[PDB]
């Protein structure tokens, strides 16, 4: 499972840790066999003007299941106001770019 | 407002026994026909319990420590005693509790007191002295509540801080004894839970005076220290504590 | 005290009986002898280690208490046994044993 | 009733079904006890119905026919005299059936003498 | 009683086969909120107090600072309601095993369920002191015990009969 | 004599209450079992001299 | 550390309790033959061979 994070969230991708990507983007099992994989790709997935390429889960209605994959775009309701598809007021895409 | 007396009489405070009062309810669970084994700051049996006086010229109104809690009993007629003070330094500087019972209402408040040496209340023979405090500056908690109260008249109060709680837990008695702790068994109900949260290690009672100087009316009071022990509760049918023995008394109670 | 024998079995019974049900009130080390307090403070990763402690005093306690109860049934049938051979040779014929 | 406590119970095995066996061969031993104790007789003596047994009184061990549980005044006054998952099964022989065969165990021994523990 | 016993060939007698726990059929929590539903196996949150049992009307005379009544186990079994200051007794939900009364596999396939310690009507019905019988039909004549169920009662194949 | 291992060991209940039980009738059973078998008689009797 | 110390020991104390309390069984049945033997050979004359 190849992916790119920040350097302080290479923490959160192990079992039993709460945390941001753990519950939105990528969860990990109680019962997770295997070895996780980090190094540094500052030389390369980064631009002095913004390498914006990579997105992250910031809004979502419930916590993943482990190896689960969520790729829709639909809009949230972050509001008691009923966002019907469109942005506004409590109304946020839920993928935003790391800067 | 504040008002040195300094027509007062030397004497020593006095020793008596406790014999088996100070008992309180420990919790607020329902119990009927049952023996129940508590560990709690409870008052010992037959403890040296010590004894103040209010006669004339007699007025007790020293500094005693805390502790781990305290047993107040009061042989009261014609309402003298009025309330309590808790606190550290008993000043501004530090965090003060004032518990009052005057002539309409039971008022807490939990504020940074400048306390007089000599706090009272008084009677003209009406109330209209009240000398406690010169300031309050920052009160964080206020509870305005009923009045709670040959002397004819006994109050068992228990007070106990635990975890910024205090509990304080009482018992109304009608007795018809002259001077000393009548002998018998009365469990104190629970009266209230403030959530104060400050220490407390030193407290005063608050007397009322008697104008017409000064005289003071008739009125005993005793004050006792609680340690932690274990009681076994006897519980009847009705869910009314009966009898109780201390668990480290005598081989017998034990 | 002329029934003493029975109520000590009785009494014996009842007093182990009372010591098994007041085992679930002891936390064995947890922070909590109640087992939905411990689902709703904590998550499941830290859980599972407080509800593997209560599961393993709760359990040391069920296997002591059937351990004395097989003591006690095995002394049980002893006695019924011997009561079975007084009904067989006192009530049912005349013994010439001594005493 | 809690979910996540069974499953981690299940790791430790059949632990369970031990202690529900042991549990339940103590529970059968008793009604085996009972029934080696006081069912010795297939046949249910009775007294006759006048007690001239020759300045013999045997009343307080014989059962009260005014007493509803049919029980000896001996018996009676034993009686009298005797005070989360968990459940009490109640025994196979009750209270009146063991009576009754006392009764008639004393049935057997006052009208019979042994003869009717060795035959008929 | 196949699978408990893991033998295809049941012997004739009574088995522990399981256990029947009545299921809390709504959730009821009372704070100083929804409905309060008595007589019923739900579960209740009286003041953070939670727990699984049925609600009764009780005849208890609780003081003023009482609000939770614990028997000799230290179990709650009444209750105040903080809204309504009314006692109930929380009467545990019906639990108890389930045996199977069978007669030998070479002989029948048919069985009757034994609930112990549970009424009839909390689950050929016939109400015993050991439980509820099911599938076994009461006589009025007595023979000797063949399976033994309890409290005076056994069954017998001839269809079973209790 | 450590007091944190005995607050600790107050943890796990009524175990050692238990065992002492066991303990105690066991004590009070070898006693019961001497007196059964050997206080088999109330009189102290002699053998003439 | 005090905990593993703990249940290792009361473990210990547990099995020592229970292996007590079967020889205590085989002994009370070894002294109830004894006290019937004092009864019936010692107090009496038995017709019980061996
Ligand atoms: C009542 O008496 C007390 C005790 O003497 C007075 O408290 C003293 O006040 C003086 C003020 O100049 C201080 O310097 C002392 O240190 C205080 N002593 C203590 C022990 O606190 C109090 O002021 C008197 N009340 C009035 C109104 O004069
Ligand atoms: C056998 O014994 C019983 C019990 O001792 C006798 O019943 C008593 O009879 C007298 C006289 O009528 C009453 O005053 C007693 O109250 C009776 N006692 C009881 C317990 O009922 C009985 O009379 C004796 N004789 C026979 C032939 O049965
Ligand atoms: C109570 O304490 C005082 C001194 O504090 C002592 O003189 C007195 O004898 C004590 N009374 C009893 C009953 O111990
Ligand atoms: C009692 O104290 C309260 C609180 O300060 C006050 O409002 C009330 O007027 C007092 N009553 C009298 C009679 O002084
Ligand atoms: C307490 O009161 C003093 C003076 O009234 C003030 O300077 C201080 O900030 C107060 N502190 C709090 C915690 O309110
Ligand atoms: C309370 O006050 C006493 C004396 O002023 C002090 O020794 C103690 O540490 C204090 N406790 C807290 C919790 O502040
Ligand atoms: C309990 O209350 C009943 C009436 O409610 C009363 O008759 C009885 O005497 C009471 N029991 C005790 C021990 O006071």
């Amino acid at each position: 499972d190849s992916f790119v994070i920040r350097g302080d969230e290479v923490r959160q991708i192990a079992p039993g840790q709460t945390g941001k990507i753990a519950d939105y983007n990528y969860k990990l099992p109680d019962d997770f066999t295997g070895c996780v994989i980090a190094w540094n790709s500052n030389n390369l997935d980064s631009k002095v003007g913004g390498n914006y390429n990579y997105r992250y889960r910031l809004f979502r209605k419930s916590n993943l299941k482990p190896f689960e994959r969520d790729i829709s775009t639909e809009i949230y309701q972050a509001g008691s106001t009923p966002c019907n598809g469109v942005e506004g007021f409590n109304c946020y895409f839920p993928l935003q770019s790391y800067g | 407002q504040c008002v040195n007396l300094t027509t007062r009489t030397q004497l020593p405070p006095a020793y008596t026994n406790s014999f088996t009062r100070g008992v309180y309810y420990p919790d607020k669970v329902f119990r009927s026909s049952v023996l129940h084994s508590t560990q709690d700051l409870f008052l010992p049996f037959f403890s040296n319990v010590t004894w103040f006086h209010a006669i004339h010229k007699r007025f007790d109104n020293p500094v005693l420590p805390f502790n781990d809690g305290v047993y107040f009993a009061s042989t009261e007629k014609s309402n003298i005693i009025r309330g309590w003070i808790f606190g550290t330094t008993l000043d501004s500087k530090t965090q003060s509790l004032l518990i009052v019972n005057n002539a309409t209402n039971v008022v807490i408040k939990v504020c940074e007191f400048q306390f007089c040496n000599d706090p009272f209340l008084g009677v003209y023979y009406m109330e209209s002295e009240f000398r406690v405090y010169s300031s309050a500056n920052n009160c964080t908690f206020e509870y305005v509540s009923q009045p709670f109260l040959n002397f004819k008249n006994l109050r068992e109060f228990v007070f106990k801080n635990i975890d910024g709680y205090f509990k304080i837990y009482s018992k109304h008695t009608p007795i018809n004894l002259v001077r000393d702790l009548p002998q018998g068994f009365s469990a104190l109900e629970p009266l209230v839970d403030l959530p104060i949260g400050i220490n407390i290690t030193r407290f005063q009672t608050l007397l009322a005076l008697h104008r017409s100087g000064w005289t003071a009316g008739a009125a005993a009071y005793y004050v006792g220290y609680l340690q932690p022990r274990t009681f076994l509760l006897k519980y009847n049918e009705n869910g009314t504590i009966t009898d109780a023995v201390d668990c480290a008394l005598d081989p017998l109670s034990e | 005290s002329a029934l003493g024998k029975l109520q000590d079995v009785v009494n014996q019974n009842a007093q182990a009986l009372n010591t098994l049900v007041k085992q679930l009130s002891s936390n064995f080390g947890a922070i909590s002898s109640v087992l939905n307090d411990i689902l709703s403070r904590l998550d499941p990763p830290e859980a599972e280690v407080q509800i593997d402690r209560l599961i393993t005093g709760r359990l040391q306690s069920l296997q002591t208490y059937v351990t004395q109860q097989l003591i006690r049934a095995a002394e049980i049938r002893a006695s019924a046994n011997l009561a079975a051979t007084k009904m067989s040779e006192c009530v049912l014929g005349q013994s010439k044993r001594v005493d | 009733d809690s979910t996540e406590c069974s499953n981690l119970l299940l790791q430790y095995g059949s632990f369970c079904t031990q202690l529900n066996r042991a549990l339940t061969g103590i529970a059968v031993e008793q009604d085996k006890n009972t029934q080696e104790v006081f069912a010795q007789v297939k046949q249910i003596y009775k007294t006759p119905p006048i007690k001239d047994f020759g300045g013999f009184n045997f009343s307080q061990i014989l059962p009260d026919p005014s007493k509803p549980s049919k029980r000896s005044p001996i018996e009676d006054l034993l009686f009298n005299k005797v005070t989360n998952g968990l459940t009490v099964l109640p025994p196979l022989l009750t209270d009146e059936m063991i009576a009754q065969y006392t009764s008639a165990l004393l049935a057997g021994t006052i009208t019979s003498g042994w003869t009717f523990g060795a035959g008929p | 009683t196949k699978c408990t016993l893991k033998s295809f060939t049941v012997e004739k007698g009574i088995y522990q086969t399981s256990n029947f726990r009545v299921q809390p059929t709504e959730s009821i929590v009372r704070f100083p909120s929804t409905n309060l539903v008595k007589n019923k196996c739900v579960n209740f949150n009286f003041n953070g107090l939670t727990g699984t049992g049925v609600l009764t009307e009780s005849n208890k005379k609780f003081l003023p600072f009482q609000q939770f009544g614990r028997d000799i186990a230290d179990t709650t079994d009444a209750v105040r309601d903080p809204q309504t200051l009314e006692i109930l007794d929380i009467t545990p939900c019906s639990f108890g095993g389930v045996s199977v009364i069978t007669p030998g596999t070479n002989t029948s396939n048919q069985v009757a369920v034994l609930y112990q310690g549970v009424n009839c009507t909390e689950v050929n019905v016939f109400q015993t002191r050991a439980g509820c019988l099911i599938g076994a039909e009461h006589v009025n004549n007595s023979y000797e015990c063949d399976i033994p169920i309890g409290a005076g009662i056994c069954a017998s194949y001839q269809s079973i009969i209790a």
